[PDB]
């Protein structure tokens, strides 16, 4: 991806920050998830 | 408490009676099939028996035969 991005011509330290920040967005969806499951008891519970 | 809240304390409260005096428990135990009608011993006797649900916490009554203090005691 790094020289797909410059076969884009963009650097790819802004694709870069694009990836580990669509990181950060599946992670908030799987917090989500998480409060899909316990809501907010995850709190404090063992798993959570 | 829960399961898993150790923060969260689901029910806790206390059972003090009118006066100002250090109510020490003595080898209490929980209501036989939980009937909420706990008991609890004291050192000079004082069986404190007292229920759980609703209103009913603090010291519903009691009763003293002795001056010792219960150690061993079983609801059933």
């Amino acid at each position: 991806a790094c020289k797909m991005s410059h076969v884009r011509d963009l650097p790819p330290v802004s694709g870069s920050i694009i990836w580990a920040k669509q990181i950060d967005r599946q992670l908030t969806a799987y917090m989500k998830r998480v409060e899909d499951v316990l809501g907010k008891g995850w709190e404090n519970h063992v798993e959570g | 408490w829960s399961l898993d809240m150790l923060s969260h304390p689901q029910d806790s409260m206390e059972l003090v009676h009118k006066q100002s005096k250090a109510v020490a428990v003595t080898s209490m135990s929980f209501p036989v099939g939980d009937v909420n009608n706990f008991v609890v011993g004291s050192e000079e006797g004082s069986v404190y028996t007292a229920c759980r649900h609703g209103s009913k916490a603090g010291i519903s009554e009691m009763f003293e035969g002795h001056q010792g203090p219960i150690t061993g005691i079983h609801c059933h």
